[PDB]
This record gives C-alpha cells, structure tokens and sequence, in this order.
C-alpha cells in the first residue's frame, strides 16, 4: 500500500519512474540527476573545512517536511493528504527553533517550495510532529526507538535527518568505535530499506577529523556523497580583485559529486570532480555550473 | 584592517576567543609568549585575574595570583579545583578571568573533550600550551583494532579558536635542515631560543574560512612586524 | 567504430564450463573485486543466467549457440548490504524463473537478532548453520555467490581476518563447487595517504582471498583522462591456485576489455 | 663447483637439513616449488611418507599420504595428533618423514619455537612457507614497549637452515616499478605468476659463512640455469 | 683559528663557572642538563662541579686564580646513581683532596632489585626513593647540590612505566625541595644508526625532551662528527636551556659557546679553535 | 674478605697497578690494553652473523680459571695457589664435557690451548656449577648469592654464554624489565665482591633489536665486536693468498667501550684497524 498516491509532495521520477521526494532545495535536487531523492535511498553531504554550510542544507530538509505537514493540516478548500513526519537524530534542542521561514516576496506545483533564511517558521513545530533521539543512548534503544516511531506513524511520509555526524562535542569517544557507528549505520539502512515506501534519509559529516578508513566506510553505507570544498586564499583574492565591482557575482567553493542514486548501483561512473559551484546569498542558497574566469 | 590591529587586540585579550592554543618545539619555547601577553594585559589597563595550572612548572610566576599544582592530584578534583577557583556561574558584572595551563600533553584523549566542555565558561577564558616534539602514549591500553579517534593534536586544533605556532629565527650559518638533523640526532647547537622569533597567528572567522598571517616578534621592544 | 566481442574465461571457450559440478570433491573460488565507482551488476547477472540459461546471452548479443543447462540447476545468492528485494528486480529483467536461484537476506534485522548479547562463536556458527541449511537442498548444481563478507569484522569486535577464514569462510568453501566471492577494493585506493600498516587487518582478508583463488576479474575507471566513450576497464587475470579440474591442458586466458555501461547495456571492445 | 648440483641434492632430499623454508607473495605463490620438490624426490628413488596440514587449501593433493585439518583444532592437540604419526625418539633407519606446512602465518609467534621444539626429529624435514605480505597478527603478543621479541620473519630466517626465495621473472613491457605500484594499488596487470621464475638459496652452514645462490627454474621442462 | 692554548671554564655571563646568587634566596629552584655517550664519560664534569661548589673555584681545568669559598664551608653535596657503586665515587673524590665530611653518596645499585623491586609495587618503590632522597635534605640545611646521574633507567626496571608518571612522582616533587639540581643522562638513544626510533621508542625520549624544556642550561660532550686526529679527544657545546633563569639580576644571561678538549690520563685540558 | 696474596692468577696491572686476570688468549688480554681484564670488571663479546665464534672465547675463559684451579697437585701446601669456582649460566651442559686441554717475570700466569684437544680428567661438580636460565630473576639472583657466599676466598669466574637465544630463552625473560634486571643484578654482585668475581658473557645481534642492544651495551664495561667479512673479500683474500693458507683472516675486530679507561673520559674506538683468525692452536688477532 505504501503511501497514498493522493500526496502531494511526493513525484514519479523521470527515468525510474518510482516515488520521488524533493530537499527543499531546486538547485540539489537537479544535481542529483532525479530531481530529487526516491524513497527508500540516502544522501551524504560531507564537508572540508571547519565551515558550516550543512546545515543550511539540513534545516531546509526539515523545514520542507514540517511545510508539507502545516498545508496537509490547512487543506485548502480541498482534502490534499500532505502528510510528512520528520525524526531526528541529535541532542541540539534548539534546532527545531531554527528552521527557516517560507518565503513571500516579490508544470507540477506545490512540490518544492521556496524558502527565506532570514524569516523564521512559525508557530513553532508541534511535539507529535517533531521528535528528537538522543545519540548518546545505546545502538539497540536508538534502533528500537526509531522502529517504533516508525510504525506508530503508519501513513506519513517519513525523513529521518542526522545533523553533525561525528562530532567529537556531540559524541563520546566510545561511539567512535568502528563496531558502534558501522552497526548504527547498518541498522538505519535496514530500516530505511524496510519500510522502502515511505522513509527517506539525509546526514552530513566534516571530514577533518575523520580517519580515511572511516571515510570510506561511511561512503559506501550510504547511498550518495557530495562533498563540498572552499575556496583557497590566491583563488578568493583573484576573484575579488576583478569582481568586488558586483559584490553578488561571488561563490562561495566547490561541489563534488562522487556517488549517485541508482545511477551509479547498476554500474554508471559519474564522477565528476570540480565543475560545479555553490553561492550562499542573503536569503537563499543555490548552486550553478563552475566556470573558470 | 591592518592584521597589526588585531594581533595586537587578541594580545590584549580585547577580544572573546574562549580557547587559545600555543605550538612549540624544543628550538623555540613559549614562556617569552605568556610574557608578551601579561605585558599586553598590564598596558591596556584590564588586570583581569590570571590562573596558572602547574603540571611542568616548578617555579611560580609574578604575574599569576593562584596555583594550582596538579601533578601529584587526579582529574575530578582538578576540575573541582578550577571550578571553585573560577567567577559565579552568572553575573552579569563580573570581571573576566584568566586561566593558562604550562602544558596539555598529560590529560589522556578521551578526556579532553568533556575538560573544556566543563571548564568553559563566557565570564573566563582559556590559554594553553601544546607541546609538539612530545609524543603521547598510546600502548597503555589498546581497544579493538583501531579506535579511530583522531588524535591530540587534531582533536585540539578543530576545537580551538585560535592557532599560534611560534618558530625560531636563525641568525648563523647553518640551514634549517641541518638544524632539524641536529635536534633529530640531539647535538643542540647555537643559536636557539633567541629573543626575536617567527609567530605563525590563525584566526577563526565567525561565518566561514579562516584568516591565517605570519610575524616576527622581539620580545624586547614589543614591537611586532609582519613579514611579508 | 569499434568491434564488438564475446567474454571468455577458459581455454575451451566457455565463461562457466558445466563439467566442474559433475566432478566430485573439487571445490573451486573466485574472486571478482571492484571499486567504488564500478558496481558489478552485469557481471553477477551474466554469471547467474550464464549458469542457468547456458550462455552470457545479456553481453555477447546471443552471438552464440545455447549449452544445455537449466535442468534443476540452481544458484545461492546472499550479500551483506542488500537484502532481498534488490537482487529480485534486478533478476526479473531476464525471465529467470523463480524456482531456481535463491536469495538470502543478510542486511534486515541482522544487528539486532544477531549482534546483541552473542558471543562471536554463536554469530558464526548460526550464520554458518544458515548457509548449510540453504545448501543442503541444492546439493547437485548451485554455485554460492556471497558479497562483502569482510564487512562482518566492521560490526563484531575483537574479529580477526584468521578466525574469519577459520570458522566462516574455509568450511562454507569445503561444502561447495563454485564459491564466489564479491569485494570492494576502496581500501588500496586512498590518494595522497597509507594503510599498509594503518589498516591491515582489512587488506589481510582481500590477500589471502586472492592467494586462495583460481581466477581474477578488476574493475578499474580510466587510468589516463575521461573518455565518455568507455565507463572503465575489466581485467581477466590467473588467481593463486591451481584449477581443480582433470583437463590438464584448461588454462585461464588472461586479457582486458574496455567496457561501457549504458541503460542496461555493457558493450564489451578491445582497444 | 656447479651450484646445479648442489640444488638438485637438495630438492632430492639427500641433505641433513630439518627445516627448509620458502617465501612467497601475491604475484608468485609457492605450491609450484612444492611440486618440483615432490617429483625431484619421487624421481629419484627417495620415495619419502609426505605429511600435509590445513590451513588455506582444502583441496587434498594427489602425493599427499597423510591430511590433517588444522584450521578447527587448538595448539595441544594439533601437535599430539602430529606427534602420534611419527616415530617416537627412537626412529627407525628403514624410511623417513616429510612433514609440509600450507601456511605458517597463523600459528602466534610466542610457540613458534615451543612446535618447532615438538615436531622436529631426526627422520623429518618440516617444508613450510611464510607470505610475505600477510602481515601477522597483533592480538596476540602485548604490544607494550617491555615486549621486545622480535617479528616472525626474522626470527623464522634465523633459526632456519637453508632459505628459499621465490620471485617473480617479468616478460611484459613494464618494469618492477610499475609492477609494484601497481599492486599496491590491487589493479593485477597480465603475465604474473607464470611457470618460470627466478630464485634465490641461502645455505647455512656450523663451521662457516652461508652461502646465496640464485637460479631460474622453468617448472615445465624442470629445467634449473644460473642467472 | 688553531688556539693549542687552553682556555679557562665560562659559564654565565658574570665569568664565573657557578655563581652564589642561587643559594641566598628561596624558592629558586634550577635544573642544570649534561648530556654524554656512551663514548664519553663526564667524570671530571662531575668533579669540576663537586670541586667548585665545595672548595670555591675549578681547579682542574682553570687557571687557579685561588678565589675563596662562594659560602661557608658547610658546603655540602649530593650524588646518587642508578649506574655507578659507592666506591667509584669516593675514590674519583679522595683523588682531589676533597673532605669527607662536605659530601654525601647515596647508593643506588646495591641490592637495589632484591630489596626494592620484588614483591613491590610502583607507588611504595618511587616513594621510598623519594624518601630516601628527602633524608638527605633534610639532613643538612641550603648550600646542598643535588646531582642524579641516569635516572632513566628506572624506564627499564619497573615494568609499564611512563615518562610522565615518572616527572610527576620522582623528578618535579625532588625538585621542589631542592636549589640546584644536575641532571647528567646519556643520550645514544638518537645515535643509533639508521634507525629513527622516536617513532618506537618514544617513551624514552619523551622523558629526554621533557627533562630539557625544564632546563636552564644545556652542556653537551660528543664525538667529533668528522674524524680527526688524536690531537683532541671531544667537543663541548654550552646553550641555554628551556626555561628561564630563577634569579633576581635582570642582567644576567649564559653565555653559548663550543669548546674542544683532549683527555689524557687522569688530567683532561680545554682549548678553543 | 680479600684473596692470597701470592695468587699464581692475578698480576698488577701495567698502566692501572690493579689486579688482573687473563682471558685465556693473550691476544685478548693485548687488546684491552690492561694485561688481562682486571678484577671487577666485565666484557661483552658481539658477533654480527649466523655463525659461532664466540663459543671458543668462552671455551678458553672456562678453561684458564679451571687450569688455574688445576695447579692442586698431591705435592700441595704449594707456595703458589690458583684457587677457582666457576660459575656458568646456561642449560647445555654438554658445554663442560668440550672443554679443550692444554696444549702440551711471571711464570703460569697464562697458557696456550689446542682446540682440537679435550680435557681429561672431565672437570667435576664441586669445581664447575651450572644454573638453569628458566627460572624467576629473584631465584637465579639468590642462587648466585648463595654460591659466592658459601666460598670464602676462591676466585669466581662467571660466564654466560650464548646470551638471548631464542630456541634457550623463554618468549617471557624477553620483556626489557626481567633481562635489564638480571644485568643489573649481575652487576650489583660483580661490584660487591670486586675484589674476587669476574664477569664474561657473549650475544649475537642479529636478532637483538637496537633499543635493547644499547641498553645492554650501556650495562657491560667493555664490548668487542666481531665481523666476518663477505663473499667478494673471501674470494679476493683466497686469490692473493693462493701459497699462504695461513694467512686468511675471517674478519674484522672493533673495539667500542674499554675498560676503566673509558670510564674515565677517554676516546677509545678503532673500526676496521684488526683482523682476526680462528687458527688451529690460537685465536691470532693482528693488523689488518
């Protein structure tokens, strides 16, 4: 049964033809080649850098879940059936009050809406809407609490998102044991391929700290890896020395592609490697092909 | 902003960077550091109390107003002893402290993390001194095949907000490779720990990449330059 | 353009000759290892419905004429990272029938039925249990595919490469014909950085995997600049031991062959 | 002197030596030496009992007398079952042993000496071999500073009487550079582990010096040249 | 350039090879490091030392300009050894005329493993040295030299010793209840050829590298790098320590320098390029 | 405590007016430079290949001190006595059944040996006492206390041979604290009874890894090593002396740390100045 074809969210993609869901971000998905992340995948976005610029990315994915959710609860004049749950794994109480505002100023609708970093959401998201899951908890209560909020909500779409992974101030060092991350992983890719129909998954990670061969771990238990890269001081200086003239004509670094979706599992290499760039503006965050000047 | 303004400001300690990190080696000590930075304190005006942690000192400095001899004396009371020592967890008008410890090669990695969650506080803020040329043990206790934890070093430069690497100047004739075989080897020659010396400053910018510079400091006319 | 080929293994022509299961107690490996970027799909598939069907027919354009096979013959698939699904809707692209290859799940459910409050012995000795008792009812004509079993040191602790192979790998392999083994070869390939001494405990289980095996497929991408041309680079190579046949003059062939993935297509070129 | 001959005599078993070990890798294993050394025996009269323990293969070669799964088993009972299919200190002039080793890479380094200190005897000649990249494992001997035993490597090279080295001969148009930075990476190029290859023999001797010889040995024709 | 001439001992900058001013005070605790090979024994270090803190000036190596005592003739010091014995001491010392009453031995080698070691832990022995040690101090009151020579290989004895467990039970706890101390090790540990053992036997340098950073003062005897005749027998280098200098005079500083000296029987002599 | 005066076995020594001892090969005894190796004192014996060189030196040790006690004729109350115990550490004890025999100023204070010979009458248990390297360090430490006190004035030799060899030593006595200690003990007891006790020991280094090797090294008072030479320099020394096979030195001889006389501050290391010979009737060192 899965969930209900009468959702509005939720749009067969292009080649596959299977249910599609879009990050609240038009620029991220069109890089993911499905416009899109189809239900039962994942996506890892590491990051360089000390930088911060994931969780932009991972409030705009809550943020879209919860605006799903808000016009369901409206319904306009009609019976639309949005209906979207959104779990988290974290101990940053503060993150639920963080989610970005729609934005409201001057084919398929209602997909992917459009967002103001500025504004803030509101009212506040409500307790049954949103949870959060202590990552301090052992492997075996985390899995059974997430198996259980799982089957509570038996028609809602469902986006489990995992902010900061592997953080040394968000995790004791006895989760840095290969055996705990690995098994923790391996449950959640379980789960998310169980309840296939309706449960996607989003995380990201700094790699600065992050021993390749946990690297390399991490990459292939998830589906997709984008990694993001900034800008060095000779690139940054050139680049301002010819362009401060239009102080909105500068990026910010690079974007990686390095695993797709299912693409690259029926054995397509698509690796591409520097040819792509990201802008962090005032109010939005896009991406646009690189070109050298 | 002429990078000059804000070395001097961070000296002066002006600024709210909670932790401070020093790199030295055995060519190049740090003492002449803290000295440079209690003198930066004094002129400003601000005599903010300091706090000093002895674990390889033995001789008590001028400038500091409590110590704190932890050597012979465990973790938990440690940090009851720094908390007891530091401000009231609240006040809005209470003076900023100051805390240096000699060295952070003797706490085990699998403490760090909690010791500077615990310690940091918005009213004090924490120098400290990291020695390169020591290295740590890690025999002592060996989990399952490896326990992937990153190590001192990179555990505490991700979790600092400002990175000070202090080098020395040579004035003779012989080539810093050499000089590196020699102190490799342990046949010390002349011409170390020299009072003028080579500062490499990182600073963490609030939103994005960081700013890193490099200077000459003599630390007898406290007049810093930058080298270009 | 360029010529289309037909993949071939041995001296006589044939990709999985049928005569190494009418043999009895000669067991047989191998070892087909790839990176990252190069997921075999169509090498498993191929290998399957070549030992099913008779023939290679998804890559060598039904260039050939059918071998007799598909009388009873039946096939074992488990893997470490996908389930069951996975392999079905892969499978039923080439009208396998159903009755003939079995997939067991290794990924649902495993950590928590498994892991938790067991000691190693008892891991091993129930998965083991669990393969004899699949194989068991297929004795005559089943080769055993099984991928990424190194992964299991990652989730037990304490697991070293030697109990691995005492106690899973090498009594899996005396109860069988054909075992082949599916691995991920990430680990040597990590630029400007070292595991031989930093991670060895890994590359220790993918060495003596290869010294064990009769035979050698690499998937590699480009060596030199992109070519959309082409997606990578399949090597036919000898493995470490000698075939356990009784036709002294079957000898491996080893070759190249420049192959190119498209939407469910891979055309195989020298060049 | 012809170093020929001096190989021949000790591939036929004719010598004294009680321990005879061959290195070996991932571009040439060893089984192939096994089997020269078989034949030469055989060939030539010295029809040894040959004695095979488990540890990697589980295909039982056709020479082999006796075969003994290794890989189940703990240390006691393994060297009491090796123990009772010998003769018991008083051997008998009638025939001798031939006890071959699969793998050596398993057994902890700290009763390497304790077996080798069993399973010796005047009327056998343990053949083993040591795979030069599986390097040995760590959970057995505490890695602290105060353990200063040396690795296994060296140790089993010290305490051997005669050393066999087995190396790959390259006929392709790439070099041994290449050839290595190539393994390393794991991408196998094409024309390794043929049938002819190069080899090297330390001989140690109680009143001198040993000695090295290096031959290049063709396992088709049997055929043994100085390099 | 070529000076067969020997030159007298200058350690600081006021010309003297061992000033007062460390005694006339308190809390003034310095660390003098003296490191040698295996190849180059610093006995007459050790008497040179030994001699000027107890007489008043070097005699052995200097002009004899005959100054007077630096303090009374209570004068007193300490030495204790982990690799010497009783008598090597007394008699290196009866050879220069040296009181017996302004010097003390502690011996650090007899029975030392049968009646320390066994059946005892790692707290009760390094307590009982220090113990040991602390008697000596309180025994007599300031103008007391301490000098310890190899305590490292303490490292070697107790089994699953560190580094710092080590400075944090034994040396810094003596050291606060000392003026001067002498740390005089050996140093063939980074002279092994071919073979960087920082990356395995790290715990041995470690105490190495710390024991230096402490320091004021660093006096180094080695080999000549390049081969030479046998016109000279070694090379002394004098550099400035890690720490700074526990004194009043602002003014003072200690002087870096390298001398050459050849050592003939029982008499060793100092002379410049 | 103290020993004959007239001892037959000890002489002043020549640059140090000590007690001596010889070693059995005045060649030796040449090249520590002390007439012997004086009383108190210890040499350590390297060899850096798979051979075995440094068994005969401690052959020849052995015997001197036994040949030294041999002068007990049933002529005795002799003005001259050469009373002697010795003390070997080791587990052959076949060792003592090989002991070559004799080859036919101060006068018997050393002799010439023959290899080839034996020595007949076998030596007996109350001269020569073997202990058992198996043991704790506290037992064998005990052991040789007993041993030394028991004696009242009779010259002790000790001599280990064959130090760390693996297929001898247990993995365990391999820890640095139980050899260190041992050495350290062995030492305390050398330096108690300087007046009497002698020290000999012998190691090969191709197994010894360097950080245990200095530290040993550090613990002995004097170390000689010793270097076969390879193939080309075999081959190039058997074509010049083709009409002299006599003259083909096995290797080189290096000498490192000295007695007293290092100790003192001295400069004493010579590399590649001596080349020695395991000759029929002497160990001949010469120049090389």
């Amino acid at each position: 049964m899965g969930l209900d074809s009468s959702h509005v969210g939720v749009r067969p993609s292009p080649a596959t033809s299977q249910p599609t869901t879009s990050t609240g971000s038009a620029d991220l998905d069109s890089i993911l080649g499905h416009m899109g992340l189809p239900l039962g995948n994942s996506v890892l976005v590491e990051e360089q850098s000390t930088t911060e610029f994931h969780s932009i990315l991972g409030k705009l994915f809550a943020a879209q879940g919860i605006v799903h959710n808000r016009i369901s609860d409206s319904s306009a004049d009609k019976t639309r059936n949005g209906d979207t749950h959104v779990i988290v794994l974290s101990l940053n109480q503060m993150f639920a009050k963080e989610l970005p505002g729609i934005y409201k100023g001057s084919e398929y609708k209602d997909y992917n809406h459009q967002f103001d970093i500025t504004t803030r959401l509101m009212p506040a998201p409500i307790a049954s809407e949103l949870t959060f899951i202590a990552p301090t908890q052992p492997v075996s209560t985390i899995l059974s609490q997430i198996e259980q909020t799982i089957k509570r909500n038996d028609k809602k779409l469902i986006r489990i998102v995992i902010p900061s992974l592997l953080h040394p101030a968000m995790y004791p060092p006895k989760m840095f044991e290969s055996s705990e991350i690995i098994g923790l992983m391996h449950g959640v890719r379980s789960l998310v391929k169980k309840y296939y129909e309706r449960v996607v998954l989003f995380a990201s990670i700094s790699i600065d700290i992050i021993t390749p061969p946990l690297l390399v771990l991490l990459r292939n238990m998830f589906d997709s890896v984008i990694n993001l890269e900034p800008f060095n001081q000779e690139m940054t200086e050139f680049l301002e020395r010819v362009y401060k003239s239009q102080p909105g004509k500068i990026q910010h670094g690079l974007v990686h592609i390095l695993k797709l979706p299912v693409f690259t599992d029926r054995g397509e290499m698509r690796v591409l490697k520097s040819e792509w760039a990201f802008k962090n503006g005032r109010k939005k965050f896009e991406i646009e092909q690189w070109g050298i000047p | 902003h002429n990078p000059v303004i804000l070395l001097k400001r961070i000296l002066s300690l002006t600024e709210s960077s909670p932790f401070i990190l020093c790199l030295d080696s055995i060519a190049q000590t740090s003492y002449k550091l803290i000295q440079e930075f209690v003198h930066q304190s004094k002129s400003k005006g601000n005599e903010y109390p300091i706090v000093y942690i002895s674990f390889e000192t033995v001789n008590k400095p001028s400038y500091c107003t409590q110590f704190i001899d932890a050597t012979q004396m465990d973790f938990v009371h440690l940090v009851k002893q720094i908390i007891s020592y530091l401000p009231a967890a609240t006040a809005t008008q209470a003076k900023k402290h100051m805390v240096i410890i000699d060295s952070l090669n003797y706490i085990s990695t699998e403490y760090i993390t909690r010791f500077l969650s615990e310690i940091a506080s918005p009213h004090c803020t924490m120098v400290a001194t990291y020695h390169k040329d020591i290295k740590d043990e890690n025999r002592t206790v060996i989990p399952d095949w490896n326990n992937n934890y990153p190590d001192k070093l990179t555990l505490l430069q991700f979790m600092a907000t400002t990175i000070v690497d202090i080098d020395v100047v040579l004035t003779g004739t012989l080539d810093t490779e050499e000089v590196s075989e020699l102190l490799n080897e342990f046949r010390i020659p002349r011409g170390l720990n020299n009072d003028i010396f080579q500062l490499r400053l990182v600073n963490k910018r609030k939103s994005g990449r960081s700013l890193e510079y490099d200077f000459i400091v003599n630390s007898n006319t406290h007049e810093y330059e930058l080298l270009s | 353009s360029v010529q289309r080929q037909d993949l071939v293994l041995f001296s006589d022509q044939s990709v999985l000759p049928a005569h190494f299961f009418q043999d009895s107690n000669s067991h047989n490996l191998f070892f087909i290892t790839h990176q990252s970027c190069t997921q075999p799909l169509w090498m498993i598939n191929a290998l399957v419905e070549t030992h099913v069907l008779g023939s290679p027919s998804s890559l060598n354009e039904s260039s050939s004429s059918m071998l007799p096979s598909s009388t009873r013959s039946h096939a074992v698939l488990a893997s470490f990272i996908h389930e069951q699904n996975y392999f079905t809707n892969s499978l039923n692209k080439l009208k396998i029938p159903s009755n003939n290859y079995n997939v067991l799940d290794f990924l649902s459910d495993f950590i928590v039925n498994n892991i938790h409050n067991k000691p190693r012995d008892k891991i091993l000795s129930d998965v083991l249990a669990k393969f004899s008792a699949a194989i068991q009812n297929n004795p005559t004509d089943t080769i055993v595919i099984i991928e990424q079993p190194e992964l299991l040191l990652s989730l037990v602790s304490g697991l070293t490469c030697s109990e691995l192979n005492n106690k899973f790998i090498t009594p899996l392999l005396r109860q069988c014909k054909v075992l082949i083994i599916v691995s991920n070869s990430d680990i040597f390939n990590i630029d400007e950085y070292d595991a031989s001494v930093h991670s060895s405990n890994l590359q220790n289980f993918y060495k003596s995997s290869f010294i064990k095996s009769m035979i050698n497929l690499n998937l590699n991408p480009l060596k030199t600049g992109f070519a959309k041309d082409v997606t990578g680079s399949l090597h036919v190579c000898r493995g470490g031991a000698p075939i356990a046949t009784s036709n002294t003059s079957l000898h491996v062939v080893e070759n190249e062959y420049l192959y190119l993935n498209e939407k469910e297509s891979t055309k195989l070129f020298y060049r």
